[PDB]
């Protein structure tokens, strides 16, 4: 089987996948970003 | 069906001053340290759980890497996105500093009120 | 006169602030949950599910089942000084040689079984209230 | 001897004593409440067990609209 | 082809798969309402 | 002479008194068992019988 790299390349590929993947990294650094606003404005 | 608890219950105004307020639930104000210690706890959990889900993101594509098949075998791809949405939104806090999770628990706890009033309160009939 | 009148109460608001710590319990596991909802394992709408529902029921319900308790524990008090009562008079015949003094203390002695083992009749009624509701979640799951 | 305890045995009279009344197998009434509780409590169990019922039902046509078969295959027809 | 809608749609057709489920809906919400019968009733 | 002539009796009185509570729990247990005659889950004919 081929190495790691090329199915990762080939997981961006796919323009469906490469949409969902990020827009789901998408809410993830927005949800990050809401953890860290919060824990400063709270402190 | 459903039953709102009696206004005159003092299980649901004991639960008012113990957290505070909760948005479409309850009313009755108290001591609002709730609030607040929760919604910072659950902004500390959003961070802990964005970096687990990360996490979960590195192993759950090595998996992947191992099967070398597009798409993805282990996770449906259509409910990846609803799911996360549906999950993130249920873990922001409001101004009151509680999430929409929180809120359906205090009905959940609200309701169990309810059941134990239409109990007690035929009981007392009875009687 | 004291003690057994206001026991219930007391019992009663043990079993009931329990069921406050199941309260903060349930808002605590709430993010948790939230948190496994965006989990990436499988297509199912709850993921870790299992415990949303579990300690959702057990929260739901606890108020309900001490209430079924708190009701059959006055029921059960009720039974058991009868079933005192009733065992009683004949359980003590031939204690009651037993002359002079063993007459006297004797008699005293009754009362010390008599009262005590009614403290703790109606008491066992009353861990009644804390038996059902856990147990409860036992059989459901 | 069918097994059918004397009747002079209290047992019975105060398991009916503190039951009420049970049609068929006890005679006699007492502190009646348990009667009412069972009522109440009945019939908010069978709702319950009811919304239950219709969740598992619509849990069952989802799996079978998945798999295609009739009515699912662990529950029959 | 084959979707959610074509098995609703074909368990619906069959007479007899149709008749076991109406009766059985019937029988959950004639119970629903006795339920909620003795509910107004204890109050 | 006192606390064993009397003592079997008292914890007669609680065996039978556990007796009663366990009797109690049978019939508040009876609802969920009888309604899980609408599952058919498991080999058995009662759904969950256990």
């Amino acid at each position: 089987m081929a190495s790691k790299k090329e199915n990762l390349k080939s997981l961006f590929s796919n323009t469906r996948t490469r949409v969902i993947i990020i827009f789901t990294a998408a809410l993830l650094i927005i949800a990050v970003v809401i953890g860290f606003f919060k824990i400063r404005g709270a402190t | 069906l459903s039953f709102a608890p009696p206004a005159s219950d003092l299980s649901v105004v004991f639960l008012g001053n113990l957290f505070g307020v909760v948005d479409g639930v309850l009313h009755g104000t108290g001591s609002q340290i709730m609030g607040n210690m929760f919604g910072v706890f659950n902004s500390a959990v959003l961070a802990l759980g964005g970096i687990i889900i990360m996490y979960t993101l590195m192993v759950s594509t090595m998996n992947t890497a191992h099967e070398g098949q597009m798409l993805g075998q282990k996770w449906s791809s259509i409910w990846i996105p609803l799911r996360s949405t549906f999950g993130l939104a249920l873990l922001i806090p409001k101004a009151s500093g509680y999430c929409m999770m929180q809120v359906f628990f205090m009905w959940v706890i609200v309701q169990g009120v309810g059941a134990a009033d239409k109990i007690w309160e035929a009981a007392l009939s009875y009687l | 006169a004291y003690y057994i009148p206001v026991l219930p109460y007391m019992i009663f608001t043990f079993g009931s602030f329990a069921w406050l710590i199941a309260v903060i319990e349930a808002m605590v596991a709430a993010p948790i949950v939230a948190l496994g909802v965006t989990h990436p394992e499988g297509n199912e709408a709850f993921g870790k599910g299992e415990f949303a529902i579990m300690i959702l029921v057990n929260v739901f319900l606890r108020p309900s089942l001490m209430i079924i308790g708190y009701i059959a524990a006055i029921a059960l008090s009720y039974v058991g000084v009868w079933i005192l009562n009733a065992g009683f008079d004949h359980a003590i015949s031939y204690i009651q040689g037993y002359t002079g003094w063993a007459g006297v203390y004797a008699f005293f002695f009754s009362i010390l079984i008599y009262t005590s083992m009614y403290l703790i009749i109606v008491q066992k009624a009353f861990t009644l209230i804390a038996h059902l509701p856990d147990k409860v979640l036992r059989w459901i799951g």
